[PDB]
Parts: C-alpha cells; sequence; structure tokens
C-alpha cells in the first residue's frame, strides 16, 4: 500500500520490548479479524537479522482512512501509555519489496506421530519408527508470543521478511498483517 | 566532624499487602464481594503453573490494603546520635519547607492507574480501581478512577487525586492513621490468562490459600515508581525509587554514583556537610527514605 503508520514501543522499566511487541501484535490481530479484509499488511523495520530481534517499531500498511480508523478503535485501548505513534503517512519512493510470511515448523515430533495415528490407525511404535526426532526443526527467526482465544494454546509466531524485490505483486494479507501474497515496501 | 552512622535501618512506609486477585464479570463490581478466587491450577507441556479467569468471566479483581505510616526521616535503628538528630533535623526543614506533597500526589497517582496490575494491564480494555479510606472499619471516603485516563508516563493534576494525595500526606506526616483498601477491576477478556507473582517444575505461581496473589513487595515496588529526577534519555518514564536507581529489566543503573545523583551521595551532601540538593533530588532522598533500607557501612 502506499500509506504507512510506524507505532514505536516506548521503552517501559518493568517490560522488555519483546513482552509489548507480543501485546501490540495480539491487539493488532484482533483489531484485523474485527476489521476484515486482506487489504493490511505490517514490516518491522528495526529488524536485525544476526541477533534475530525485531526491534521496537512496527510499521503497517494500508490505506489512509483504515490507518485513521485503527488511530482510534479499542485496539489500542491500554497500550497508548507504551507506545507512540507518528502520523499516516504516504511511503517514500523507490522503496524494495519484500514479503513477511509466518514460518512454521514441525518442532513437535510427537505431534506428528498423534497425527499418522488418527490418519493411518498405526501404532505408538509404528510412529515413532516412522518418525524419528530428528525431524525437529529450530528456527533461527525472530517471533512473538501469542496466546490464542478459541483454543487454550500459547504459540511462538516466528517470523521471515522475504528477499528484497525491485517491485511488488498482488496479493492478500491474513489477519495477522502478514503476507498470504502482499508485499510491503521496505524501508 | 559527624561522619555518617554505621548502622541506619529504615522501617518501610507505604507497606501494602498481598494483592488477592478474584474473578467476575463486568458490570458487576459493585457486588463483587463474593467473587470466586483465581485458582493457581498446574498443567503439562515439564509442568507449569498457569493462572486463567473462569471461562464467563472477564474480569479481574486485585484487592490489596495500603497501610500509610508516617515518620519517614527517623530511623528505626542508629548508632551515632549526632547523626540522627541531624538526619532528624534535616527531614524536619524538608517536612517545613514542603509537606509530603509532591511524593504523595505520585504515589496516589501510582494508586491512581493501576501499576500494581503488572501484566494484567498492559493488554486490558478498560481499568477502574475503587480506594476506600477505612477508618473504624467501615469506610471514610471512597475514590473511583478511570485508571486507563491516567496514565503511567504523565503526573495530571485532577480534583480527587488531590483529595487521595492530601490523605496520603496525612498519612505520611504522622497526623493521621491511614489504611486504603484498593481495588482494581481489569477487563482482559473471557478466560484469559492473568499474571500472577511467581515462586521458586519449572515456573511456580504465587497463592496464599487456593488464590493466585501478588507479592507484597512488587505491588510496594509498582508503588515507588514515581522518579522523573533521573538523568532522563531514551523517553524512559518514571523509575521504582532505588539507591543507584536501576531497571533490572533493562540492565542499566540510573543515577550512578559517578555523578553525584544517587541516594547515598545526596544524603551524605544534606546532612554531614549541609550541601541542600534541589527540590527534585531531595524529593528522591525522601521517596527513599519511605521505602526505607539500610544505609550504613560496615
Amino acid at each position: 500500500m502506499d500509506h504507512y503508520l510506524d507505532i514505536r514501543l516506548r521503552p517501559d522499566p518493568e517490560f522488555p520490548p519483546a513482552q509489548l511487541m507480543s501485546v501490540l501484535f495480539g491487539k493488532l490481530h484482533q483489531a484485523l479479524v474485527a476489521q476484515g479484509g486482506d487489504r493490511i499488511g505490517v514490516s518491522f523495520p528495526d529488524l536485525d537479522e544476526s541477533r534475530s530481534r525485531l526491534g521496537e517499531r512496527l510499521r503497517i500498511h494500508a490505506s489512509a482512512d483504515d490507518l485513521r480508523a485503527l488511530l482510534a478503535r479499542p485496539w489500542l485501548e491500554g497500550l497508548r501509555d507504551h507506545l507512540q505513534f507518528g502520523e499516516p503517512a504516504v511511503v517514500p519512493h523507490p522503496t524494495p519489496y519484500r514479503q513477511v510470511s509466518r514460518v512454521q515448523a514441525k518442532s513437535n515430533p510427537e505431534r506428528l506421530r498423534r497425527r499418522l495415528m488418527r490418519r493411518h490407525d498405526l501404532s505408538e511404535e509404528e510412529a515413532r519408527k516412522r518418525i524419528p526426532d530428528t525431524v525437529a526443526r529450530a528456527l533461527d527467526l525472530p517471533f512473538v508470543t501469542l496466546r490464542s482465544q478459541s483454543t487454550g494454546q500459547h504459540f511462538r509466531l516466528f517470523i521471515r521478511h522475504g528477499p528484497l524485490q525491485v517491485t511488488a505483486e498482488e496479493g492478500g494479507f491474513t489477519c495477522y498483517g502478514l503476507s498470504k501474497g502482499g508485499f510491503v515496501p521496505w524501508f | 566532624i559527624l561522619s555518617t552512622a554505621s548502622v541506619l535501618a529504615f522501617e518501610r512506609k507505604l507497606d501494602p499487602s498481598d494483592a488477592l486477585m478474584s474473578a467476575g464479570a463486568w458490570a458487576q463490581r459493585d457486588a463483587s464481594q463474593e467473587w470466586p478466587a483465581v485458582t493457581v491450577r498446574e498443567k503439562s507441556v515439564q509442568t507449569v503453573d498457569v493462572a486463567n479467569l473462569p471461562s464467563d468471566a472477564d474480569t479481574l479483581k486485585v484487592r490489596f490494603t495500603l497501610r500509610v505510616l508516617g515518620g519517614a526521616g527517623t530511623p528505626s535503628a542508629c548508632n551515632d546520635a549526632a547523626y540522627r538528630d541531624k538526619l532528624l533535623q534535616t527531614v524536619a526543614t524538608y517536612v517545613n519547607d514542603q509537606g509530603f506533597a509532591e511524593l504523595a500526589r505520585r504515589y496516589a497517582h501510582n494508586l491512581a492507574n493501576a501499576r500494581f496490575l503488572w501484566r494484567n494491564r498492559v493488554g486490558a480494555e478498560a481499568v477502574e480501581v475503587r480506594i476506600n479510606h477505612i477508618r473504624q472499619g467501615e469506610v471514610a471516603r471512597a475514590w473511583r478512577f478511570d485508571a486507563l485516563a491516567i496514565g503511567l508516563r504523565d503526573f495530571k493534576a485532577d480534583a480527587e487525586l488531590d483529595a487521595l494525595a492530601e490523605l496520603i500526606a496525612s498519612g505520611l506526616s504522622g497526623s493521621g492513621h491511614v489504611l486504603l483498601e484498593v481495588v482494581a477491576f481489569a477487563r482482559i477478556g473471557d478466560g484469559q490468562e492473568v499474571f500472577p507473582s511467581q515462586e521458586l517444575k519449572s515456573k511456580t505461581l504465587y497463592s496464599v490459600r487456593d488464590a493466585a496473589a501478588i507479592h507484597s513487595q512488587k505491588i510496594g515496588n509498582a508503588l515507588r515508581t514515581i522518579d522523573t529526577w533521573y538523568p532522563d534519555e531514551d523517553g524512559l518514564g518514571p523509575i521504582a525509587v532505588e539507591p543507584y536507581g536501576s531497571v533490572t529489566s533493562q540492565g542499566k543503573a540510573y543515577r550512578q554514583p559517578k555523578q553525584k545523583l544517587d541516594f547515598y551521595t545526596l544524603l551524605d551532601n544534606w546532612v554531614l556537610r549541609d550541601e541542600a540538593p534541589a527540590v527534585e533530588q531531595q524529593h528522591y532522598v525522601i521517596a527513599n527514605l519511605i521505602r526505607g533500607g539500610v544505609f550504613g557501612e560496615a
């Protein structure tokens, strides 16, 4: 999109930036379910690939009316004293483009064993011989930790910012602001 | 010569209790005396202790009592009699120039915004704090604040907050017994996770009697976040009043002893060699004396 809003974490004595980053991402996800649509995507400008850090900025990309609607909604109630806003402003030009997609992994071999039990009626030893322990993949990606409201689990949502492309293509976003095809301007 | 005392123990003024967290539904906060307590239940991940609301409850009621004592400059143990007399005279000239007025304004602010709701506040929808002054057991004066309208960063003047600050002033000056019952409701959501204090199977949560709770020292550390007079870079807000005023989350210690802004050099300049610092730094010194502790050498 052509408009962006930069949301920076204020430094807090009581909270690390990753905790406030996760809470802001969670309330943003609830705001995108409350809004609907696939037109709104996010980006993390001070990302550090070396230490796997998301920084302390979130850059949301949408139209201008969407950003001005999201300024005055109750998804920022309780977070306004931990954050500072810029203005919804036009993206500078030219900028490279990159994708912001969630990267899931097979980090629980036992869950895949239970899936093979449910789909092939096998046993525990058949699943453990068919799925060994070496298939687990640990990620060198920064992440936010959310709690679901439908189910009662807490999960690390790992994020990877894709390679820089000189142009953007058409694609929608999920209700997490993440790329299901769409691209955001990286600056 | 008047060297500093070899022992000083200041007793803790502003005594809080352990903050009992219960649960219920919003819009019936006025009947929240028989609300079921948030229980610490164990679950398997290793096993951890988690604390959630009930699935039909969207409000966390954290309740504690706060006792404001008064007699702040008087130490509970002190070797040198002349040092004790000089420090008592110093605090007496402080209270004579200015009462516990800015300090109680900031303490009343940290009671007003529900900062003692530590992690139960950053994702809340609407927070309401009710503060009852309890005299002879029933009530003496009732307060009610929108804790999300009152920010964590700005100490803004208010008509009711002036009254609560006058009450904490009359407590800290020793001119009256002050006991405040501080409840606080937090719209977190149906069955959302609450965050009681954490004990030392990896994670154990604090519970008093089958009921989750925040430690009393955590509530007291949330009340002490009034220090705005440290050398402020980075846009950080108020910090908790400590000697060599440090934040363990950021890993950085402001008011370093290299500069002359820690508690100890300020107190030694104010008491021994009569170098009275600025009004803000002496507010910080008196906030340390209200905090209490062991200030003395070996």
